[PDB]
RNA sequence: ACCCAGAGCUAGCUGGUUCUCCCCGAAAUGCGUUGAGGCGCAGCAGUUGACUGGACAUCUAGGGGUAAAGCACUGUUUCGGUGCGGGCCGCGAGAGCGGUACCAAAUCGAGGCAAACUCUGAAUACUAGAUAUGACCUAGGGGUCAAGGUCGGCCAGUGAGACGAUGGGGGAUAAGCUUCAUCGUCGAGAGGGAAACAGCCCGGAUCACCAGCUAAGGCCCCUAAAUGACCGCUCAGUGAUAAAGGAGGUAGGGGUGCAGAGACAGCCAGGAGGUUUGCCUAGAAGCAGCCACCCUUGAAAGAGUGCGUAAUAGCUCACUGAUCGAGCGCUCUUGCGCCGAAGAUGAACGGGGCUAAGCGGUCUGCCGAAGCUGUGGGAUGUAAAAAAACAU
RNA sequence: GACCAGGCCCGGGCGACUGUUUACCAAAAACACAGGUCUCCGCAAAGUCGUAAGACCAUGUAUGGGGGCUGACGCCUGCCC
RNA sequence: ACGGUCCUAAGGUAGCGAAAUUCCUUGUCGGGUAAGUUCCGACCCGCACGAAAGGCGUAACGAUCUGGGCACUGUCUCGGAGAGAGGCUCGGUGAAAUAGACAUGUCUGUGAAGAUGCGGACUACCUGCACCUGGACAGAAAGACCCUAUGAAGCUU
RNA sequence: AGGUAGACAGUUUCUAUGGGGCGUAGGCCUCCCAAAAGGUAACGGAGGCGUGCAAAGGUUUCCUCGGGCCGGACGGAGAUUGGCCCUCGAGUGCAAAGGCAGAAGGGAGCUUGACUGCAAGACCCACCCGUCGAGCAGGGACGAAAGUCGGCCUUAGUGAUCCGACGGUGCCGAGUGGAAGGGCCGUCGCUCAACGGAUAAAAGUUACUCUAGGGAUAACAGGCUGAUCUUCCCCAAGAGUUCACAUCGACGGGAAGGUUUGGCACCUCGAUGUCGGCUCUUCGCCACCUGGGGCUGUAGUAUGUUCCAAGGGUUGGGCUGUUCGCCCAUUAAAGCGGUACGUGAGCUGGGUUCAGAACGUCGUGAGACAGUUCGGUCCAUAUCCGGUGUGGGCGUUAGAGC
RNA sequence: AUUCUGGUGUCCUAGGCGUAGAGGAACCACACCAAUCCAUCCCGAACUUGGUGGUUAAACUCUACUGCGGUGACGAUACUGUAGGGGAGGUCCUGCGGAAAAAUAGCUCGACGCCAGGAU
């Protein structure tokens, strides 16, 4: 009734190395910000963009990230600064942060 | 046999009382005409 | 015993049997066919035993075809043994059949006899099958 | 050995740790550990400073390879057609070769499968940016409140989790089994429904009222409320408890075969000569197994669906006349029932009991919680103090 | 004639035998035993106990003294350094 | 019995052998009994006897183990009767372990999965004394098994 | 001063674990599980690493592989040489995944950036650690130049701290000058592999044992589960002279039961006594006999099969601790189960869990072995419920005896 | 301002092949020779140098067809966010919201920018 249990020859792994897209498409970046840790060139380097020893793709300039279409079934990544970025005190966020600030000041 | 049976909260899952009949699920409270305005309760005028 | 020939990997998962079988609905060879309704894990012993019993009632002529081939393995662990300590060896191979799938096809006998035959072949199997004529 | 002393030895171990009210309120996870029932740091509490704006809601943009689907790749696979190459036999026995009851590469056509396959590719989720004024005052002014994070100081517990839903793994797609992922409840949560019943359903207990409305669930009596209504269904005590299979039980629907030039079921009728038929000559003779599955005589008959024989003989059923005189025969589909259904102190739907007081569908009343409403009282916080609210 | 006062036989295992032993669960097949063998020791002996002095051995000296194993008696006791 | 070949320091001689050794196993054969998993003798497939941790025999001896017979009987078939010492009743003296509180039924259901206490039924005047032990997971000893503690202590190389 | 006795002493002798032990594993990299961000467990499924290269690096220029088909000496399915056709299925030092076209793949020329001084900024996270890096400074490489180079197509090839060691260096140097000794920069010394490393240095046994704890954790019992067991049923190939269905029923399918052997670890470790026997029960039916039936391949007798039925009954011995089993003599028959494998505050103690002793075996040894043998202390005055008996009170409506 | 040929991109298979035709006035390519510059792991095949006497055949450029290749709906269906329900048999059903892949209709034989040179 009490038979022996056979050992395995498995049970080894490496904890997920945390690759993938760090800075997404149409998003803020920096000079030096790592955009993608990819194991090979899944995405390819575009304009304004360095490519490192590990095929790590990082931005050289400010601006928003762009994942372009390369030609025959591949992907690029370029970075573009943005011209004018308007802010209106009309809006809800602007209204509410000024309301909050004014409450803070009013209390103390 | 090989029909494992319902026990613990698994009994309570199965045999809970529940309506599950479209007409009985609707219904809700009964509607009425609200009411004309009523007077105070205990007006004073004294001492 | 319709066993697969040297597959990729030894042991594999159970998954489950959601959905209706869409593809193996059509009939190719036969004019009459046995079709499944409930999903099950059909061993090769059940297939072979259905095929034999269906063949026995062909008699004078008319050809029979099988349209389900097991592929998936199943392991029972070493009998009377505690939990854990790896998987077991695969005992037998099974066909994952879903609802509305062809199991056996047959052509070239009188509709009298085919229907009689598939009753036996239904009786050998673990599921509520049904008879279907189309081709 | 005992006695005294070091000595209140140490004990990550067990037990125990005493008055009251108010405010907030966890965790049972990750990481490391001579560590696994301990400890450290993170995560999640309290408290007190600093920095700002989010939160919930809707709408865009991003990269995904999962469910799905597919066979172009990687494997796997069945059948057919083309068929290199292989199996076996035949020759004037060392040059030479031809047959071939035959297994079959590779492509083509049809047809499947795949956690570790993808020419494809959802929903959610994740990241980012956008837009919207939550409750109380005469479309704003000025008001009152509630409403989320980041950083840091001081100072905790936790680090045994459990069940349920889903996605999976292990197991025997056994376990009130085990292990992860996302969420609910318990844990730390009273009350009502579930007979009793942590974990299911409803709902979050500041306190008082011999007021009211309702949620979940119910309205024959035990025991609050309809022995309410109208239309269907069951005949089983089903209504409490399980399958393969069995079936002129009963009710409805559609489709399908004949039928007062008369069907169906009963009822005396007919149901033939070569057929000892060729066949392995022991016999298969309408009926072991073979094929052929004749055509005549005809109101009709198959060289035969079954019984009966060593084989014949013989008995039927197919069909057709005749008697007879009105709706009947064979499938499909459901709805609700029956059998299948057998255990050990004694009945077990909660009990009585019920032909509805059960099931299905619809319509309206009512009951029903510590939920909400009303009427009063307390304490917090919004500042400091009182009144005044708003929230708690 | 009361009290008092052997039951006997046949076959096997283990140990020869009387003996000793777990006070308060074990009395035996366990220990001891006569007998056997090996090895040490020449006397200021080996051995033992002591820091030492010295004590036992022994007021004995190889037919004696210490230690290992076996266990009357009979027949035996092989191969391997 | 007879040979071939490998390894090893060497491959068990005499004797004994299913035994205080024997797993398979109640080995098989014969004896003993109406019937014998124990017993006696033989076989040898000695899992894993063996020559001074001696081998094999042996008259005697044993509160030794283990089989069989005769005699004997309440050991038993299968109980029965009687005598004492208690038990029982009366008077005198007078403990104990135990004890959350106890107004302390049966059935089935429920629940930390085995209920006098929770649900439904059933049964049941209140209270002594004699007898009986099924339950109170009855009492007794912070399990002596099992595992844990970077516990303790003996003993070994 | 060197050797040399567990004779004697102090210690050490890991953790995980679907109870422990026996095994297996312990660090790092790739894939899956993983649920289309990342992350993610199991004694889940699959493999690798503990390097290699002076060029397989750097740069400058040049090249397009692999597999088939057809022709061609030896030469064939395949070496070399030409043409054709899909074109990236090849290769990429080494496992996998992601990548790589005139390429990151293959060849050649020249060389050493496999360099010093750094570094805005991000990723990854408990900490320790790890990773990418625009650009500047110097001094070079290669090219005509623009430019590219601080190792490798990328992800494994690795260990902290203390300490010591070698090369560099007025930085200190205990009165002051030196020196001894430190510091500073560059570097070397771990299968510290139990790989976040307790020490420079450590194994066993206890049935002679003890303490602190645990139902967080096994053995007995219950519970869940029902794989195995027990009992039924569907199918029907076939056996039965003929005929599946008198009697059996292959290949297969579906159930119940909770008596076996398991799985789980939910109550109980501040104790619920483990087998068998005696005594005394009771209950279930899946019926051994006794009552009453259908079918029979039922002439009768005697059966076989199966339906109803659980009222009653279901011997005495030999052997074994045994339940079980075999055998002798019987008999209407010698049923099978539940009740903590009924019943130890009712009994027994033969078996099994203490200390002694022995045999075989394993162990260098102490000791060990569901291997064997002989010997080995079984408590209790009944509070309550419950039972068998038997009184007393009261009740029963005025009180009594029959 | 428009259209060609030669160079450069955006845009990458609605843009690629096949089939059929057409272009040498220019531009572009094939044929002549090679002391030398320079070269062949051999060879002026290629690189390079010097010349021109042929040609639109190959390539390249341009116009057509859908034969392939490619792209590809609507509708449904699978699947799934969320709120419920049925089954003990292991999955199914409903409301509310999102919505494939495949298949087919059909769509495609490029578009568009700048510069150099030629022509109207």
């Amino acid at each position: 009734h009490k038979k022996g249990a056979g050992s395995t020859k498995n049970g080894r792994d490496s904890k997920g190395q945390r690759l993938g897209v760090k800075i997404y498409g149409d998003q803020v970046a920096k000079p030096g910000a790592i955009i993608i840790r990819q194991r090979g060139t899944k995405f390819h380097p575009g304009k304004n963009v360095g490519i490192g020893k590990d095929h790590t793709i990082f931005a050289l300039i400010d601006g928003l990230v762009k994942f372009e279409k390369y030609g025959p079934d591949k992907k690029k990544v370029s970075v573009y600064p943005r011209e004018i970025q308007p802010e209106n005190p009309n809006s809800y966020r602007a209204r509410k942060r000024e309301n909050f600030r004014l409450q803070r000041e009013k209390k103390k | 046999s090989s029909r494992p049976q319902k026990k613990g909260t698994a009994h309570h899952m199965k045999t809970r009382p529940k309506k599950t009949a479209r007409w009985d699920i609707k219904r809700g409270p009964a509607v009425y005409p609200p009411l004309p305005p009523l007077p105070a309760e205990w007006t004073i005028v004294s001492s | 015993m319709l066993s697969p020939k040297r597959t990729r990997f030894r042991k594999q998962h159970r998954g489950r049997m959601k959905g209706i079988s869409y593809r193996g609905n059509r009939i190719c060879f036969g004019r009459y066919a046995l079709q499944a309704l409930e999903p099950a894990w059909i061993t090769s012993r059940q297939i072979e035993a259905g095929r034999r019993a269906m063949t026995r009632n062909a008699r004078r002529g008319g050809k029979i075809w099988v349209r389900i081939f097991p592929d998936k393995p199943v392991t029972v662990r070493p009998a009377e043994t505690r939990m854990g300590s790896g998987k077991g060896s695969p005992e037998y191979w099974v066909a994952v059949v879903k609802p509305g799938r062809i199991l056996y096809e047959i052509s070239g006998v009188a509709e009298n006899i085919a229907r009689r035959a598939v009753a036996i072949a239904a009786s050998k199997m673990p599921i509520r099958t049904q008879f279907i004529i189309s081709g």
